[PDB]
Parts: C-alpha cells; structure tokens; sequence
C-alpha cells in the first residue's frame, strides 16, 4: 500500500511538472481510479483530477493527468506560480479500499 | 453551496475516545455518502473510513478495522466518527468528505471522483 | 500428469516455424512405431478383432489400422 | 534494399485503378510495391510490440515439500484431523489403513489416518494476458536509391490501433500513406503471454487454462494461496500401511513438450516484444514523386564491381559505380537482347535510377527482372557502355506455377486474408473473402483443433471415402475436404 | 447547429466494446470554442469517406469554454471491422473495431 510518491519538486514559470504516482496492479493498474488531491497546506484538500484526464469543472485547465501500467503523472503546465499544494495522489484499491499517497511536496522556488 | 464543518480544535490523554461529529450542509444528504481521512502534518493521507450513510452501513481500513465506530443520523444530517483507544501517535487532523452514493442507495463502487469536497478539519492531538 | 496441451488443442500458424515443429512430425510417429515394435502379439490380436467385424475388406482395413492407432497411446 | 534476398518477398503492382492496392505484410517477408509511375518501396514487418500486460494465474513447475505429520485413529472414532490441515499450505488425503493389533487399537477394522505435508514452490509460470487494444506495431520502409549498401529514402512507422493511420515522410518522394489495421491480425486476446524460466512465449486461452498444475489464481506477492496442488503430490501406501507422500518434481520439461504448438516470443521487460505477426494494410500511395525525372542522363563509364547475381524470386540487383561525369544524372537501365537494337525488353524493378553524384562515389545499385530467355544487362550510353550477360533460366510457366504454389501458402496461413491480399478494385475479390470466409469459419469450426497426424490421417480417411462409392456428389466434397488437410499439412511442410 | 466545431482530438482513453453491440469513445477536443459540435463516423473506407453503420447516441456535441470537454459516444460498428473517424475534416486521431459475427 502507501502510493509511492516522490517527496519533492520545482522550476520556472510556465514550465511543465510531472508528478507520477507508482501504485500496483492491485489498484492503479488495474483501475481507472485516480485522484491527485491539491491540499494547501492549513486548509483542506480539494479536488483536482476525477477519473483521471478529465477534471473537475472549478479546476484551471492547466492540470494533465496520464497513466501507464502503474502511474498515474499529473502534469502541469503554464505555472501560475501560487500553484504548490501538496500534491497527493489516492486511488481505489480492488479491495474496497481507498489508499493515498506519500504526497509531493510541490516546490516554486 | 455545499458546506461540511465540524467540531473544533479538540485534546485528548492518551487511552481516550475522540467523537468527531460531520454537520453536512448545502447539500441533500440523499444519496448521501461520507470518508474520514486522517492527517497531521508531515506523513501519508491515511484513509480509515467508512461508506454508507443511507443504510448505515460502514467499512473501515483494517489500519483500524476495530477502533472507531461510526453513527450517522439524518434528523441531525450528522456522521459521527468515534476513535476509541487513542494513542500518541494518533495526534491529526480528521476531516470528513462524501462520494455520492449510486442511485439504489447501496454504495459498493463509487463515483469516478471521489471527494468533492472536504470536512473543515478537526485537530486532534494526545497528550 | 494429465497434460499433452498445445499441439492437437490448437496451433499457431505463421512464417516462423513454430515450437519443435522440427521436432513432432516424428514425436507422434515414432512412439507409436516403437510401441508396435514392442509386444507386436497385440497387433496379432488387434487384427483379429479388426478382420471379424464388418467383412467388406475395406471397412476393417480401416478397423486394423484405427485400432492399431489407438493404443499405442492407448487412449 | 531492405528487402533483397529474403526469400519470401512479393512483389505487388497496381493497374492505376488509382492508388488503391492494399497487401498483407507478414513478419518474415518483405512485401516490395511497384506502379506505373512513382518509385518503388519495400515493406516488411520488423517487430510487433505487445506494451501492457496484467498477469492471470502463475502455476508452478517445481515443487518442493516440507514436514510430514500423521494423525492416525484407531479403527473407532474414524476420522482423524492433523491440526496442520485447515491451512492453505498444506494438503492431505486420507487413506484408510491396515492395523488391527500390535499396535494401539484395541479393534480390528483399520482406521484412518491423515498424513499431510506442506506445499511450498519453487518457481513460477506466471501467464501474462494481453488484449488487442494497446500492441504496436513498428513498419520499416524504405525505398530503391543510389544506396547500394552503406535518411530520405527508408522510414520507420509504428502502427498502434490507437492511431491505424500512418503517413510517412520521404524527401522528395512522398508520404505513402499507410491504413494499417493492427486488430485483426494475429487473433489476440486468444494468446496469452507465457513466462517459463526466462523465456517467454505465446499460447491460447484454451491450453493456458486447461494445464493441470498448482494455480495462483493470479495473486499477489505475500504467500500465494495455492489452488489444486493436489495434481502435482503423490500420495501412495505401501502395502496396507505407512501412507507415503512425494513431490513428484520439476515438471518444466514436461511443459516444454507439451507446448510444441505455440511461438515464442522473443523479450520481456516493461513490454513484451513479440515476433512473427500478422497485419492487414491498406497501403496508399496519393503523394509519390519520383525525383528523378527531371535529371540530364550522363555519358561516362560505368564499370560494375560486385557481378550481378539472381536473388530466389529472379529479381537481379546490379551494382554500377562510375566516374567521369558529374551532377545528379540519371543512368541508362534497359536490359537488351540484341547487342545491336536496344529495344527494351524485361519490366525494371527500381523504374527511375539515378545517382548521388558528389564526387566519383558513384554506387546506385538498380534491381532488374529480366526476361524469361537470355538477355544482355546493358548500364550504358553511348558507345562504350558496360554488358552483361544474363540468361534468367526460369521458365514462364514455371513463373506461373511459381507464384500459384506461393499464392497457396499465403492462403494457406492467412486463411480468409489471402482474398484481399493484393486487393484492388475488382468485386469478384470481395466474392473471395466471403465464399472462402464462410468455408475457412465453418471450417476451422467444425476442426480446428487438429495435430499433424490427426489432419493427415483424416485427410486421407476423406480421400479414401473420396473414391469409395455412391453420387458424385457427397463423395466429391469429401474429397475435396481431404484436399484441404492433406494440402495443409503439405504447406508449411518447412 | 453549433457549425460543426473543428480543431484537434485526441481519444483520452482507448475506447471500448460493450457487449451488447457498442463502441464507447472519449474525446478532448484540444481547447476551441464554447457549445460547438463535432461528428464522428464509422467508415469501412480510406482513414474516414462513406458512413456505415449507426450512431447510438445522435448530437453529438461538446459541451463548453476551456480546453477539454469529453463526448462519449455511443457507437455500433458495422458487422465487419471499421476505423472510428473523430471527425476533423483532416486532423483526426482513429481507431480499427473489428466487431464480430
């Protein structure tokens, strides 16, 4: 369990991110179950993901999700800058269980 | 529009009962859902949850598969999560969101979003 | 104990050769040969039984060589 | 080029009939494309990428035993249990057993006992399954060209059924738009993808299913839940008593015997890469230029180097380098009979030849086809210009009956794609996979399922019936079904 | 009306097969206009040319404003082995189905 997720991350505006998620076959594999969860740091997460590629309809467009075996990659692009929420990817397992994961600490510099 | 909230900033001594209460508003509490997702500050989301507030229903991370119990009762509109047997390591914060239920009120695979929204927080800390 | 699969089931059929196709052709004559080598009384037997049913000389010359064909794999 | 002497390449050629064409391009050939006009390309397959796999079942080939315990009851009471039962890991049988006296038992009548051992294995079979959607396809094409043996001319399009299109860019000549289909080919989500002591290899969903040994049940890691493991134990008594129970060991060869049918297949890794393979193309060629056409023709020299020499389809490559001129011209190819009158005689493979110029590199290469009789090779202009003599030596009927015998292997393993292979405008064709799409279903439905001997000998048990008695009727098309497996098991007889 | 709405696809997820006869695909449409329409079409023929078979679902539309908007649609393929088509007059991603019987 525990998505793997990596600790960290940065770069210049405008400049593509990609924060992949590796879970197993047991859950993001084999389940089009994916949620990349922006949680400011003091306030409560939100929502931006949904099903993977699409989003949520108060989400900036600038988010992309993908996946490939197990992955799931939010990738953005076109930085505002104040866009550094821990990134935290969750899934549903096959077991009927939700698992999320380490989280990325997103870095703006 | 849709508004969760709960109760406030909270302590307990370790070996207590925290009862955390879920007043959903802005919303029908139909097809109804709710999680509980723990977090302090600086580890991995733990999901103990459970999901079914139309029949009562429940069914929680072994993580703490006996711990908590849950009550949900619509004339308050209001989950109310109950971890009994804290310990030290428990201190965070426990925040309450929904995956609206499917249509027959029996919830076995959920929406293709989850959360939608998200609980206010509650803090809990063990002395 | 009970697998022969893959050969008789179904076949994959390409420009490659396939598995042993090297080796089959001559892994399904050879132990049947071999086995008629061996104990040749019951290709004795098995013609009898063969040349009392049917009589056109046709019809068991089919019931000699089916019969001989069964059980040196007997079964 | 890139086609060249591989024994199995086809030649196709379109009448006009705009550009249309379409040919089936098979792993191990190399389909060659010719027109009117255009240049000509050479096709062929390369290797068929199987990307995401999700694994069912495992099975095991080697076991090993641990501990053996007993539980045995008197002739009274019966049963006996052997608390190391009732686990996942370890499996039993009772079997009941000689002791009346001696030993306990104050009774006659013998008595049950336990004996259990636990199971834990060695290695694992691990079948991968795949489903159409997601392999890719990877086509190498490239083009006749001054290259003789050392890119504008060969390109390199991956065919996904996520993308069946593909238009490759060729400077200077055109796109070659390719409608591929990366579905039908092979009859995926059949196979599956088979994992033995690194190696790997494909088989059906009816051979992988039905091998009788321990199941994974496709789990995860942890201590795998071991489905069966009673087909792979062997528990005997000696005599009455003492029941005995052995590993029955490892069982890989046995599964490598009797796998004779699939193919292997030739990696693993993030994504299995297969061979062989199957594709239906719709090849389009709209944008082809030749390039050459507009060139001056040169006056030089030309001395060969490497003789020319007969590839397996006759096809004759030629390789011409020459000083003396410059620019990028065009050379001479007819190929002559009379040294006197040139007359062109003999369809040339390479339609415009030119040159790379530069400095005195020379090195084209052209490919010709010559006629069925002698015939003089003449690379030349004036004057001077450099023969060769040939002599073909194939007959025209042999051609004939060449391309019908090849014609029939191609029916043979494609089945119904045979039809539309080289399809074209004509109907008559679609007629083809039609009459032969209801017999080829209905035939491999009924069949199927058949070894070499079984289809040879059935064969001739039609062919036997097929001059046996009665109408001229029953007895022709069971004649004509022993035809077919007799003739299929020739095919393919290499 | 919606004119036709024109600009690149791109199928989010490889499309399915129910079995019940259907072809279910998604698109993203890569970011034009607001409420516009885009069709798409079964063809045995070239990379699109004539239509066969049905559309299950009929309208199909995008819904609005910024980048993607998903139509999922409905399809059943003729009885042989067609290429979904997006429908851009040129720039269009595709597909081989290969329904059966």
């Amino acid at each position: 369990s525990a998505l793997t997720q990596p600790a960290s991350v940065s770069g210049s505006p405008g400049q593509s991110i990609t924060i992949s998620c590796t879970g197993t076959s047991s859950d993001v594999g084999g389940f089009n179950y994916v949620s990349w969860f922006q949680q400011h740091p003091g306030k409560a997460p939100k929502l931006m993901l949904y099903d993977v590629t699409s989003r949520p309809s108060g989400v900036s467009s600038r988010f992309s999700g993908s996946k490939s075996g197990n992955t799931a990659s939010l990738t953005i692009s076109g930085l505002q800058a104040e866009d550094e929420a821990d990134y935290y990817c969750s899934s549903h397992t096959s077991r009927g269980t939700w698992v999320f994961g380490g989280g990325t600490k997103l870095t703006v510099l | 529009e849709v508004q969760l909230v709960e109760s406030g900033a909270e302590v307990k001594k370790p070996g207590a009962s925290v009862k955390v209460s879920c007043k959903a508003s802005g919303y029908t509490f139909t097809s109804y859902a709710m999680h509980w997702v723990r977090q302090a500050p600086g580890q991995r989301l733990e999901w103990m949850g459970w999901i079914n507030a139309g029949n009562g229903n429940t069914k929680y991370s072994q993580k703490f598969q006996d711990r908590v119990t849950i009550t949900r009762d619509t004339s308050a509109s209001t989950a109310y999560m109950e971890l009994s047997s804290l310990r030290s390591e428990d201190t965070a914060i426990y925040y309450c969101a929904r995956d609206k239920v499917d249509d027959y009120g029996d919830y076995w695979f959920p929406t293709l979003w989850y959360f939608d929204y998200w609980g206010q927080g509650t803090l809990v800390t063990v002395s | 104990a009970v697998t022969l699969p893959s050969h008789s089931t179904r076949k994959l059929q390409t420009r490659s050769q396939t598995w042993l196709e090297s080796r089959e052709y001559t892994k399904h004559l050879i132990r049947v040969e071999n086995w008629i080598f061996r104990n040749p009384g019951f290709a004795l037997a098995a013609a009898a039984i063969a040349w009392l049913l049917g009589s056109s000389t046709s019809q068991k010359v089919i019931y000699l060589v089916m019969i001989l064909l069964i059980a040196p794999a007997y079964s | 080029i890139r086609c060249i002497g591989v024994s199995n390449r086809d030649f196709v050629e379109g009448m006009s009939g705009g550009t249309w064409v379409d040919v089936v391009l098979e792993h191990g050939g190399c389909v060659t494309v010719m027109a009117q006009d255009k240049p000509t390309v050479d096709i062929e397959l390369v290797t068929t990428t199987v990307s995401n796999m999700a694994e069912v079942r495992s099975y095991c080939y080697e076991a090993s035993i641990s501990d053996m315990a007993s539980d045995s009851r008197c002739p009274t009471q019966g049963e006996a249990y052997l608390d190391k039962q009732s686990d996942t890991q370890y499996v039993c049988k009772r079997t009941l057993v000689d002791r009346g006296w001696g030993n306990g038992c104050g009774l006659f009548g013998k008595g049950s006992l336990v004996t259990c051992a636990k199971f834990a294995c060695s290695k694992k079979m691990t079948g991968k399954s795949i489903q159409p959607e997601n392999l890719e396809y990877r086509i190498m094409l490239s083009v006749h060209g001054s290259q003789h043996s050392g890119d504008e001319n060969r390109a390199k399009v991956e065919i996904t059924p996520n993308s069946p299109r593909a238009e490759a860019t060729l400077g200077g000549f055109g796109s070659l738009g390719l409608d591929c289909e990366p579905r039908t080919g092979l009859d995926f989500s059949d196979l599956y993808y088979l994992t033995m002591n690194n190696k790997h290899w494909l088989v059906h969903k009816e051979w992988f299913h039905d091998i009788p040994l321990p199941w994974h049940a496709g789990a995860d890691t942890g201590t795998p839940h071991w489905n069966n493991k009673e087909a792979l134990v062997e528990f005997k008594d000696a005599h009455a008593k003492r029941q005995t129970v052995v590993v029955l060991g490892s069982q890989e060869g046995a599964v490598h015997t009797a796998l004779a049918g699939a193919l292997e297949a030739e990696m693993d890794g993030a994504k299995g890469r297969l061979s062989s393979g199957h594709l239906k193309c719709r090849l389009k060629m709209d944008k082809l230029r030749l390039k050459g056409v507009s060139y001056s023709l040169c006056t030089a020299a030309f001395t060969f180097t490497k003789i020319p020499a007969e590839t397996l389809h006759g096809t004759v490559t030629v390789e011409v380098q020459y000083a003396g001129t410059d620019g990028p011209c065009k050379v001479p190819a007819q190929m002559a009979v009379d040294m006197q009158t040139l007359t062109p005689v003999g369809r040339l493979i390479t339609a415009n030849p030119v040159i790379t110029e530069s400095t005195e590199n020379s090195k084209m290469m052209l490919e010709l086809d010559p006629p069925f009789g002698d015939s003089y090779i003449v690379i030349g202009v004036g004057e001077k210009k450099i023969t060769h003599h040939w002599h073909r030596s194939g007959s025209t009927i042999g051609k004939a009956f060449e391309a019908t015998v090849r014609g029939a292997k191609r029916m043979a393993v494609l089945g119904d794609t045979a039809w539309d292979f080289g399809s074209v405008g004509g109907a008559l064709n679609s007629l083809g996979k039609g009459i032969h799409q209801i017999f080829g279903a209905a035939f491999k439905s009924l069949f199927g399922g058949m070894s070499w001997f079984s289809q040879i000998l059935i064969g001739t048990l039609l062919m036997w019936l097929g001059l046996n008695t009665k109408n001229g009727s029953i007895s022709l098309m069971c004649l004509a079904l022993g035809g077919v497996l007799i003739f299929l098991s020739t095919a393919v007889s290499a």
